[PDB]
């Protein structure tokens, strides 16, 4: 749904700590900008994504505190209020699975400096001008947008979605999803013990598939590590000598005269000023991918939570009864419950 | 008396739903709502 | 139904009028492309370390030994100017390409159809939609029929009658507290439960929240009023 | 007769079958037609 925000001061990872350079690059002129431009897009429109996913519903339904849905178990789905962030059970797996890298919430030189500087790569981004920036909406948040989807659904059915939230019984609200698949409601009714085991069962495999399979997660982790790789190779462009006497502006300064230090020094402009170009042409290609899956996530909240989907195969393979949202780091993930 | 205030953020107005398991609501009238949509 | 169509397509005229803003997805796409235009002019300002941002001062001062190594500079610099612009607006065209994708589809199945797809076409139940341009841009009005005055009632997933379990054939049964009725899943108009309403499954052990009425049978009083008729018929014939 | 509707004669359609429609109504009226019959059955004897 969405991706890391990056901001980047080019102005500081080209020119890191010098006025000699500062003052060649202003002639490559609105080049520093168009980036800080570009970048900025691309993060605010991480916000937009988040949004257009979770944000909606404009109420933030609630589960009755009586628990009588008709014999289905919700209680692995449902929020855990005795945890410090409001996610369910099956939300607290997916949040262990993806491992992601600095989220923006703050550094202090003593998780940085002295031991934590060695064995770190988020230090040698940050300290060359390569900043991350926290998503507008929290991982609290998304998971309170997440429980007033799921406690609208098993409530209300449809119905929230298209106006006000009109209560229903859970086993009338299947009836009408049984109706909906072209199977006639009394065959829930005379296999409502039946279908709610099936339910519970379902989703212990969901549970037990997401304790034992590393791998799950494959689509959020190679997002976090697209991400982690370009801010990588951007940190180790810094090394390249271009042609200059050294990749390090201060041994130029250190070196040269202004007369001299300007042919060198306009080298790493030149070359470290297209690896921001690169860097920000691919991460311009990269939040197209996210986009493109961001208002597909967007479309399967809207047709397969809020709604039944008569679409085949939009909602895993079978006949599309209804679906419940969890939330994931940079993701959504949908349990799609289906007749087969 | 203007000033810049600074806030959490609230995502919607809090609602518990009249759920039980024999209570449904159903709608006496109905509003035709036209609403605008702007695409590029 | 009328007077709230007319009345709804009122205010969009008054919110037209009255926001400035409400244009903004199509202004913002003008915006785009006249800032990467004025950015690229602006560009040309920009010495790339040349003696001068101006191709002709350079030619005015020196000659075609010294000044291929300035214009070169100008060439590199300017060249790397067009690169940017022309990619940003190939991935810009992408954007656009994916939102005229999604306006064409919005124009097939809200315009040319009725969408079972849930918000597709605003928030409700989606009756219609008319299109209108836009400078570079669709606008789509989006009817929907929103249900407005909900009132609760005591409901059952079936009726017991006659050993027999009922169910709605279309709708739901609904109690105002002392009788039972069907009525349809979307719009209160309440229906006294005949046979005609509804179909038998199975016996009334095996539903789960089942409850007791009776059920009418529009065929017993049209036989019961021919057995009245039957009846008189005998009465009036002992006579003779 | 509520399970089906009718169109037609059994010529046009490839592949019809045999078999028998019940008509809910029928014995509902054959139960009339015995009701009638033993009321006319006791009034012969007076
Ligand atoms: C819905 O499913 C829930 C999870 O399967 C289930 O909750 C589980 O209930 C059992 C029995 O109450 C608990 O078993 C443990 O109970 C205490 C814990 O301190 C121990 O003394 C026992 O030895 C045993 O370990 C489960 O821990 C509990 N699981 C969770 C995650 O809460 C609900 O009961 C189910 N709902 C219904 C209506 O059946
Ligand atoms: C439709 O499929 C259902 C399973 O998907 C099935 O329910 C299953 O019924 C069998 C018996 O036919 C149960 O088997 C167990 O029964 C008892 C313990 O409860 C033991 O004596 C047996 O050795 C065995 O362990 C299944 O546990 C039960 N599964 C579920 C999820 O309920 C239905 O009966 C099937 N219905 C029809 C009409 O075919
Ligand atoms: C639930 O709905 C019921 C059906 O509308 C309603 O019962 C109906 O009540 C009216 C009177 O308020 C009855 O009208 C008849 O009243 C007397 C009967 O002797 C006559 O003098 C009148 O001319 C008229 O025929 C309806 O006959 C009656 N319907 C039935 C089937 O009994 C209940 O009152 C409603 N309950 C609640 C709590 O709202
Ligand atoms: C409904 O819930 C009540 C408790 O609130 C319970 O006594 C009753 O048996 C339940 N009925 C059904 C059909 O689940
Ligand atoms: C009864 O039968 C006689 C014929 O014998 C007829 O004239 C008369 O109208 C009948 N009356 C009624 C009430 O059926
Ligand atoms: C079906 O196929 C068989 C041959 O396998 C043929 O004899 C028969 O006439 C066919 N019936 C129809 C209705 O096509
Ligand atoms: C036949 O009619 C007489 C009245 O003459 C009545 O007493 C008796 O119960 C009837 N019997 C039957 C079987 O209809």
């Amino acid at each position: 749904v969405s991706m890391t925000k990056t901001s980047v001061d080019c102005t500081m990872y080209i020119c890191g700590d010098s006025t000699e350079c500062s003052n060649l690059l202003l002639q490559y002129g609105s080049f520093c900008t168009q980036l800080n431009r570009a970048l900025t897009g691309i993060a605010v429109e991480q916000d937009k994504n988040t949004q257009e996913v979770f944000a909606q519903v404009k109420q933030i339904y609630k589960t009755p505190p009586i628990k009588d849905f008709g014999g289905f178990n919700f209680s692995q789905i449902l929020p855990d209020p005795s945890k410090p962030s409001k996610r369910s059970f099956i939300e607290d797996l997916l949040f262990n699975k993806v491992t992601l890298a600095d989220a923006g919430f703050i550094k202090q030189y003593g998780d940085c400096l002295g031991d934590i500087a060695a064995r770190d790569l988020i230090c040698a981004q940050k300290f060359n001008g390569l900043t991350v920036l926290p998503p507008l909406l929290t991982d609290e948040m998304i998971a309170q947008y997440t429980s007033a989807l799921l406690a609208g659904t098993i409530t209300s059915g449809w119905t929230f979605g298209a106006g006000a939230a009109l209560q229903i019984p859970f086993a009338m609200q299947m009836a009408y999803r049984f109706n909906g698949i072209g199977v006639t409601q009394n065959v829930l009714y005379e296999n409502q013990k039946l279908i709610a085991n099936q339910f519970n069962s379902a989703i212990g495999k969901i549970q037990d598939s997401l304790s034992s399979t590393a791998s799950a997660l494959g689509k959020l982790q190679d997002v976090v590590n697209q991400n982690a790789q370009a801010l990588n190779t951007l940190v180790k462009q810094l090394s390249s000598n271009f042609g200059a006497i050294s990749s390090v502006l201060n041994d130029i300064l250190s070196r040269l005269d202004k007369v001299e230090a300007e042919v060198q020094i306009d080298r790493l402009i030149t070359g470290r000023l297209q690896s921001l170009q690169t860097y920000v042409t691919q991460q311009l290609i990269r939040a197209a991918e996210i986009r493109a899956s961001a208002n597909l996530a967007a479309t399967k909240m809207s047709e397969c939570v809020l709604g039944q989907s008569k679409r085949v195969d939009f909602c895993g393979k079978g006949y599309h009864l209804m679906s419940f949202p969890q939330s994931a780091p940079h993701g959504v993930v949908f349990l799609h419950v289906t007749y087969v | 008396s203007q000033s810049i205030i600074a806030y959490t953020m609230s995502l919607g107005a809090e609602n518990s739903v009249a759920y039980s398991n024999n209570s449904i609501a159903i709608p006496t009238n109905f509003t035709i709502s036209v609403t605008t949509e702007i695409l590029p | 139904i009328a007077n709230q169509f007319n009345s709804a397509i009122g205010k969009i005229q008054d919110s037209l009028s009255s926001t400035a803003s409400a244009l903004g997805k199509l202004q913002d796409v003008v915006n785009q492309n006249a800032q990467a235009l004025n950015t690229l002019v602006k560009q040309l300002s920009s010495n790339f370390g040349a003696i001068s941002s101006v191709l002709n001062d350079i030619l005015s001062r020196l000659d075609k030994v010294e000044a291929e190594v300035q214009i070169d500079r100008l060439i590199t610099g300017r060249l790397q100017s067009l690169q940017t612009y022309v990619t940003q607006q190939l991935i810009r065209a992408a954007e656009i390409r994916a939102s005229a994708n999604l306006a064409a589809t919005k124009m097939s199945e809200c315009v040319l159809g009725q969408s079972k797809r849930v918000d597709f076409c605003g928030k409700g139940y989606h009756l219609m939609s008319f299109p209108q341009s836009a400078p570079h841009g669709v606008v789509f009005l989006h009817v929907t029929y929103v249900p407005a005055q909900e009132k609760n009632f005591t409901t059952a997933p079936a009726i017991c009658h006659d050993g027999k379990a009922h169910f709605p054939r279309e709708g739901v049964f609904v109690s105002n507290g002392t009788h039972w009725f069907v009525t349809q899943r979307n719009f209160y108009e309440p229906q006294i439960i005949t046979t005609d309403n509804t179909f038998v499954s199975g016996n009334c052990d095996v539903v789960i929240g089942i409850v007791n009425n009776t059920v009418y049978d529009p065929l017993q009083p049209e036989l019961d009023s021919f057995k009245e008729e039957l009846d008189k018929y005998f009465k009036n014939h002992t006579s003779p």
